[PDB]
């Protein structure tokens, strides 16, 4: 039908599309609390698998996975402040809330206040949290990542909080909940699936916590600021309440039982085979669990999965639309957990989407208000996310999305808390995330109070918005799959190599030092590009009918992604092997990373880590430039 | 559980002196499958003999036809040894003129 | 009128010297089509009917299926072999199952495992499970059990599969395989003067299933008068069954053979 | 042209060509000893480059490489009887050979006999080796596993000899060469290549030997014999001579000096491009360095590969012969390191080569008599090899090589010490080696007397037998490259699979009393099976014309041997991570291996070592068949 | 007659939001045809002939060739200034490469880099090293000469495809590139008691090479009485040119303005 | 090292009131290619102006031209400001009639 025609076919399809009633239809008691492996969460995983039936898709199938989660025990966990002087006990609160794989345990010492808990908020504090409990606001990082950071430092518990001005909630009473996991998937089957066939061999991620983590609300917080001081720094901007530190008389004991929980998750998949090569395929996906209600954080992901997975099985059956790509739908669950069913999917999977997935696209907290569209995705979906820009309009400004031409350079990557991270650092599979986000945290994520009561009280032209957010999917998805070539855009790489270059030319002078040189990274840059060049030339000298040139030529596109996964890191133990996005000293940043080290010249500097560093990186990049080129005798 | 086989001698038309007809030997009901049968003329190995493929019944118990082309006379004597390993010597069962 | 399609398995620990233990014989409506041999571990038909009419695709499946079921049972008898703690023992293993496909086409799916000649496991379709016919063989039942997936896979091949498969041997049959011969029945009898013997044989006749009776001053006799009829086997394909009876030196003539087959419109009554 | 049409071809071509020619002209002054890195080495390196060009071959290029090897030092190496205060006595030799990558350094001890260092010959060894100087005999293993065997129960030092029975050689003060690097490739760049761009960052192979390694001529063996008791083990079948331990009074000083030099590597390629898909390819290739004039260890197999791309040239330049894949022709140097010239290429360009190249076809030691003919290789190569030697004609016999039906299941796998090893187990391409050779070992290789005189002397018919492995390897060329199918038989790998299920019957007890099943990895094996199966079918069912749905099969066929390499270990720190024939826990045989310590119910068995073991081994497998299958949603 | 094609790059760093420094500009025989902007970072033509004569193909080769410069010299432009320990400082970087083809063919190549307006590194392929212009450019020269990789790029750069692109862009502009306009010769005068100053402007020509000279008496002066030709650039690639002359108030007619110009067959001679 | 720009007014065609003609204004030799320039009528800045691509010759030092379609007149004066770094206030120079 050619593009004009299928943009104009999915834009009326979506004109006459109710997501509202859908989204609302996902908060009825029949799915209220849906926390992975309950009923209600079976329940609506049915309801999914039944819906992706109706649609009648090429097929629909599930994967059923067994994980160990973690849920509060019958015990109360709580906070207490013990004053030392005569042993007299407060109790400032036994929260409703809980973090997933905080360790078990109880203890007690002075409370610090860290902020928001970033290791640079560490590095500025004064107080030294050294065998103390930190306390903390939710935002800016994972809980892992704070949890993370606050154990390095030795402190001992973590307690979160929600500020009043952060998160403007009118209740202070409110709780929350969130996991302390920093990874993905089931924490227990480590870079492995959660199968029976794998017999679950003892194994421990080593990003489980090991000091206790727990919730607090703002109210309790304030109970515990009532026994601190010394003003919280202007610098902060929050709560006029804090401060950091408890008096030297007091301090406070937390005291968590979580305990694991074997459970039962439920992926259900729907698939629309492609047309001429249906072994190559993009993956759509929404997270379904929810600790509450779970409306924005669950629902809106998922109405948006089940209306597309509608749409495009109309367009195909109907409207005559031949993508000559599969088209994957997945409604995964345990993502509260860290992304687990998605990522028990990717490494029980592996071998099958090597090279054959070539791009996910995640829904999930889509809609959370109407000020801004951020996006975070593989630089090689930059291209096709701009075009959409141009095209698609905001839902009501009407303007077009692309207002800002540098926005590229603003992009923010991909964190562990997104379902998308997993694909793209584990993976290799080029993978983006968008939203209609405002520049203040949707509040009620992880609370009792995310319904639809809400969501739409909050932002009342959802369905319009809605809508905008299926419709830069939905283009995502017919670019993708509808023509001959991918619409993955390589040259992309190119830009933030140079960036890479120039975040080290800080550093040269410690490289001379070491009677090192930049040359030979500075040459691969160089190589890469050549390499782009010659590939954008190879296609434009092809003719777009011989759909087997096309395929050699498209090959050679899906490996970029791939070739940037390190191939000197163990997968189990470094799973996030992508050296730009990834975690761990195979990691780009990690080099530059170590190399801030050496300013103070004091022990931290690990030279021949470094040594070993910059030789992989560099040849990471020269043989993913020297692949791009093809032909090894063509070098 | 061991099992004995069941020696059956017979021809495949009424045997009729000078009209080349067909000697079979089908043991059966046997366990061990392994078995070893031999059709006898006056007491003397054929050779360019046929047999059937092993196969077995609900039982589990084995059976297997043998039988070769042959041209009956009043002088000749036709019999089958069957050995197996519940025999102490091979069993022989001559054939009866009138099966 | 039920078709039935059904694989045969038999295999022996000592004697081989390459794993891979079992030899095969496939069956369509009590009809021997195909045979997986020990030496040189290929699959040769039997009956013209499918060494010819079978498409090379079909044979391809037929081969693999037995192929596979070769390694499949291996490692079963391996398993069982060792639930009995035998080892430098020489074992046998045994396995039948097949689909029975009624007139309605609704279909009734069996597997069954016989260890040294006897019952041993019976798969339940129905309930996922299988029933050890002795003491000995619950280690194996209970084994297969915790898995799960194997009762699903066995299943899903009777249920799906094995009817599929018999539906395609059938329209390929068409011809051959319902081509029913009559019998050419001969009363002979044996004279002594302790009695006369009387044989009524059946001779070269297809299928297997027919009925033969005595009848003495041309009437029904019981059956307790005589043994039932023995049907044996030619080298090709044809049968041949006979009925003896002992009657009082002098008596012949008064008892005639009644013989019914489906080969044949009304039922032959012979006489010698 | 078609099979026959090109078996003719190849096979007259072949009838006018003269091997022997070639064999002793690299024999000459020009090239005599031509150690890795010397001008003799670039001298012929050069040669080759210039026939190539000649060859007129699609295209003809070189890599360079800067490896580290190890020479012997201006001091002379030693092994000393000694007197208990350390005093001088004897003197047995200053061997002319020496061991590359042995440790520089200088021991004394108790002189006490292994048999040729194998793991089980220490296991039944009676006098305890810990803390004393091994002597061995050569052959069975490696140097590299017999000194890390001895290594690994505390020896100190190695000292290795040919004793006449096994090695029939006249002169008895004749030395060897050898190297002790458990491992391949560049020791110092292990994981990684040896290229400038990696500015050689400090890393050092974990398989470098950490104890003196030392070569003796036979008389050396027999003089210390003459101070050890004990009849050495009629069981042993070896000389009469040898003794195990030396007298209580005296005792052995080895030492040796050996020094690192950096050096230049030269790899020269040649390509004849394919017809159809040139971006697939075949390689095969030789070793072109030796220590001493390596007629048969280097000799042979650069004449093989010079004669090989020059037949294959002219029947695609005369003869129209047409490949649809490419084939490389490649003369690698410091083989005799460790197939260092190999592994850098291989480490060099690894994105270049997955699944591009798909099969390796080694030349080396091709020729070393005419009685039998080994193989070892991937099975995949199997039934290729097997029709092969069907057709093919003993050079003496005039039989068809084919003469054992049962010739593969005593096929004896590839060793660290084949060029092929690395591509099959670090690389994940089926490779595959062979020669007519004896039941004896080549005497000579590694020594001074490996000359064209000894080995035409030892086997006139030189010229015939070189015929006849090149006619091997041609067919197998033309098999892989002339037509629509890849000559792999990937059903092979059912009887591998079964036969490890076999392996494991005998700790059916042990898993049982660990409470584990072997049912999923028994149902594993099944759905392999069923995969190979519907693969077949699907060829079947193909109509071999249309070269897209072919290509689509094919490709399913090359990502078969990638995907036993193992996705859970670091390729830098376990390189060879092929489950089937690599080196490491990971692999099949070590999960075996730690399961036989749990008879002895004695520490050794590591548990969780082992349940972590089975859960990997069962999912590399499951995830191999579910990949063969084809489309995840086909599962 | 010797044609030439020549890209320019200028850079500069304080000034900017995002990295990749440089602008660029082609010329091809003194002629620009091609510029690469600093916002929106595209390829816009320059003169008509280009901007339709240029293939799809040939305009890809040209953007991408400008992007990869961009980036190549944006680091190189980085590692100077950090070898001058600049950095809190504004400075600039320009290079100028490009190839002459004479009659013969045959080519000459030049690569030069420009620090903040002077002299700093001059390619030199025949000996595959950077000569440089002062000290402080010696670290860089030393930094790149180590590599071996990059000389050997830049030569085959010079050497082997900017010549080819050379080629491609004269047959594809055989009739507007070479196609030269004459000039409109003007002259002029003004007049004081001082003394009368004559003015000699030729104009709207093409090419820009072009000879301007007075005669005294119809006959030519010193090359030292006026100062040389002072051509200036119309917003349309057309050029104009003047000469001065200051003479005895009195004597204008004696002085005449010859215009030698390849877009005139014989040497124009204006009087006003 | 730093250069003041060279400012050049001047006409396409001789001047001749009535008929709209074009004026330049040609900067050169300048090197902080930073520069600003803008063309003036009686001392009022002129809009719709154009100008050339900046470029730069063998010395490494920048030129750029602008020009404005403009008909001439003995009553308006024009002149073109040039703001470089090197200069302390914008330099001015007016357009010679005769140039
Ligand atoms: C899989 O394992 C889990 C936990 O070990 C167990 O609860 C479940 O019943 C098992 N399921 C199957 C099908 O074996
Ligand atoms: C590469 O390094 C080796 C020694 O490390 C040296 O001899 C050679 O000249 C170097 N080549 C380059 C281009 O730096
Ligand atoms: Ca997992
Ligand atoms: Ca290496």
């Amino acid at each position: 039908l050619y593009w004009d025609d299928l943009k104009r076919k999915l834009s009326e399809k979506l004109d006459s599309t109710d997501f509202t009633s859908t989204i609302k239809l996902l908060n009825e008691n029949s799915y209220v609390p849906r926390e992975a492996g309950s009923q209600k969460d079976e329940n609506l995983a049915l309801y999914v698998e039944n819906q992706f039936r109706e649609f009648k898709l090429s097929k629909v199938w599930r994967d059923q996975h067994f994980v160990k989660i973690q849920v509060k025990d019958s015990a109360q966990n709580s906070v207490i402040i013990v004053d030392k002087n005569g042993r007299l006990v407060y109790l400032v609160e036994n929260p409703g809330g809980y973090v997933a794989y905080s360790k078990a345990a109880t203890v007690t010492g002075k409370l610090v206040h860290a902020n928001f808990g970033t290791k640079k908020d560490f590095e500025d504090l004064y107080t030294p949290v050294n065998g103390s409990i930190v306390i903390v606001r939710a935002g800016k990082i994972t809980f892992a990542e704070k949890v993370a950071n606050a154990e390095s430092l030795n402190a001992i518990g973590v307690l979160i909080y929600m500020d009043q001005t952060k998160f403007p909630i009118v209740n202070a009473e409110l709780s929350f909940f969130g996991h302390a996991h920093l990874g993905t998937g089931d924490p227990y089957t480590p870079g492995f699936p959660s199968f029976n066939h794998t017999q679950f061999p003892p194994s421990r991620s080593s990003g489980l916590p090991n000091i206790p983590v727990q919730t607090i609300s703002r109210a309790a917080a304030e109970k515990l600021f009532g026994n601190m001081e010394g003003d919280c720094p202007s610098d902060w901007k929050t709560d006029s309440t804090c401060r950091m530190v408890t008096s030297e008389s007091k301090n406070v004991k937390l005291t968590v039982s979580n305990v694991l929980k074997e459970i039962k998750i439920l992926n259900i998949f729907g698939v629309i085979k492609g047309f001429v090569e249906p072994d190559h395929y993009v993956v759509v996906g929404a997270q379904r669990d929810a600790w509450g209600p779970g409306a924005a954080k669950s629902g809106v992901g998922t109405a948006l999965l089940l209306k597309l997975a509608q749409m495009f099985s109309d367009m195909v059956l109907k409207d005559g639309f031949q993508p000559s790509r599969s088209i994957i739908f997945a409604s995964w669950s345990a993502g509260d957990f860290g992304s687990v069913g998605a990522t028990e999917w990717l490494e029980g999977y592996l071998s099958s989407l090597h090279l054959k997935a070539f791009t996910y696209i995640n829904l999930d907290k889509a809609v959370l208000g109407t000020s801004n569209f951020k996006v975070s995705a593989s630089p090689l979906l930059y291209t096709l996310i701009e075009k959409t820009m141009q095209n698609v309009k905001h839902p009501v400004t009407g303007q077009f999305l692309y207002q800002d031409s540098n926005w590229a350079s603003k992009v923010e990557k991909l964190t562990l808390d997104n379902a998308a991270f997993p694909f793209l650092a584990y993976s290799g599979i080029p993978a983006v995330s968008f939203c209609f986000c405002e520049d203040t945290d949707y509040p009620y994520l992880g609370t009792t109070m995310d319904t639809y009561k809400e969501l739409i009280e909050r932002i009342p032209e959802l369905n319009k918005v809605a809508r905008a957010a299926a419709e830069v999917a939905g283009q995502f998805v017919i670019k993708l799959t509808h023509d001959v070539e991918l619409n993955l855009d390589y040259e992309r790489y190119n830009s933030q190599l140079l960036s890479f270059v120039r975040d080290l030319n800080q550093y040269r002078a410690d490289i001379k030092e070491m009677g090192l040189s930049l040359q030979w990274l500075y040459s691969a840059r160089g190589d890469f590009f050549r390499a782009t060049s010659r590939l954008t030339t190879d296609f434009g000298n092809a003719e777009k009918t011989d759909r087997f040139v096309m395929k050699k030529l498209n090959d050679r596109v899906m490996r970029v992604e791939y070739h940037f996964l390190s191939p000197y890191v163990s997968p189990k133990e470094s799973p996030f092997r992508h050296v730009f996005w990834g975690s761990g000293s195979h990691t780009l940043p990690a080099l530059l990373e170590n190399l801030k080290l050496r300013k103070q010249n004091n022990g931290a500097f690990n030279e021949t880590l470094f040594r070993n560093q910059l030789a992989l990186a560099t040849w990471t990049i020269q043989g993913a430039a020297n692949a791009l080129s093809g032909d090894v005798w063509d070098i | 559980i061991q099992r004995t086989p069941k020696i059956q001698v017979y021809s495949r038309h009424p045997a009729e002196n000078g009209k080349s007809n067909f000697l079979n030997c089908y043991v059966s009901g046997f366990h061990p499958s392994d078995i070893e049968v031999d059709l006898l003329k006056n007491g003397e190995r054929i050779e360019k003999v046929e047999h059937s493929d092993l196969s077995f019944s609900k039982d589990w118990s084995f059976y297997l036809l043998y039988y070769t082309e042959f041209t009956p006379t009043e002088k000749d004597e036709y019999a089958c040894r069957v050995n197996h390993v519940t025999l102490s010597q091979p069993k022989i069962v001559k054939w009866d003129r009138d099966m | 009128r039920s078709h039935s399609l059904h694989y045969l398995f038999m295999g022996a620990s000592e004697q081989d010297l390459g794993l891979s233990l079992f030899e095969a014989l496939g069956y369509v409506d009590d009809q021997l089509f195909v045979f997986y041999d020990h030496e040189s571990r290929r699959v040769e038909p039997r009956t013209p009917w499918v060494s010819s009419r079978i498409s090379s695709q079909m044979w391809l499946q037929l081969s693999q299926s037995l192929k596979g079921w070769d390694h499949m049972f291996t490692v079963d008898f391996w398993t069982i072999m060792e639930n009995h703690n035998h080892s430098k023992e020489s074992h046998t293993l045994q396995v039948i199952l097949g689909c029975e496909m009624q007139e309605d086409n609704s279909t009734e799916g069996y597997w069954k495992y016989g260890y040294d000649g006897q019952d041993h496991l019976e798969f339940c379709p129905d309930t996922l499970d299988w029933r050890a016919a002795e003491p000995r063989a619950w280690p194996t039942k209970l084994e297969w059990e915790r898995h799960k997936i194997r009762a699903r896979q066995n299943r899903a091949y009777l249920e799906r599969d094995c009817p599929a498969q018999l539906q395609q041997l059938l329209e390929l049959g068409r011809g051959v395989l319902d081509q029913q011969v009559p019998p050419l029945v001969k009363v002979t009898h044996h004279v002594t003067s302790s009695v006369t013997t009387l044989r009524c044989r059946a001779l070269n006749y297809y299928p297997q299933n027919i009925t033969m009776k005595w009848l003495k001053d041309k009437q029904p006799m019981d059956a307790k008068e005589f043994e039932p009829k023995d049907v044996l086997p030619n080298g090709d394909g044809t049968y041949q069954g006979w009925i003896t009876l002992a009657v009082p030196p002098g008596e012949e003539q008064r008892y005639t053979c009644q013989v019914e087959h489906p080969g044949l419109d009304q039922p032959l009554i012979v006489i010698w």
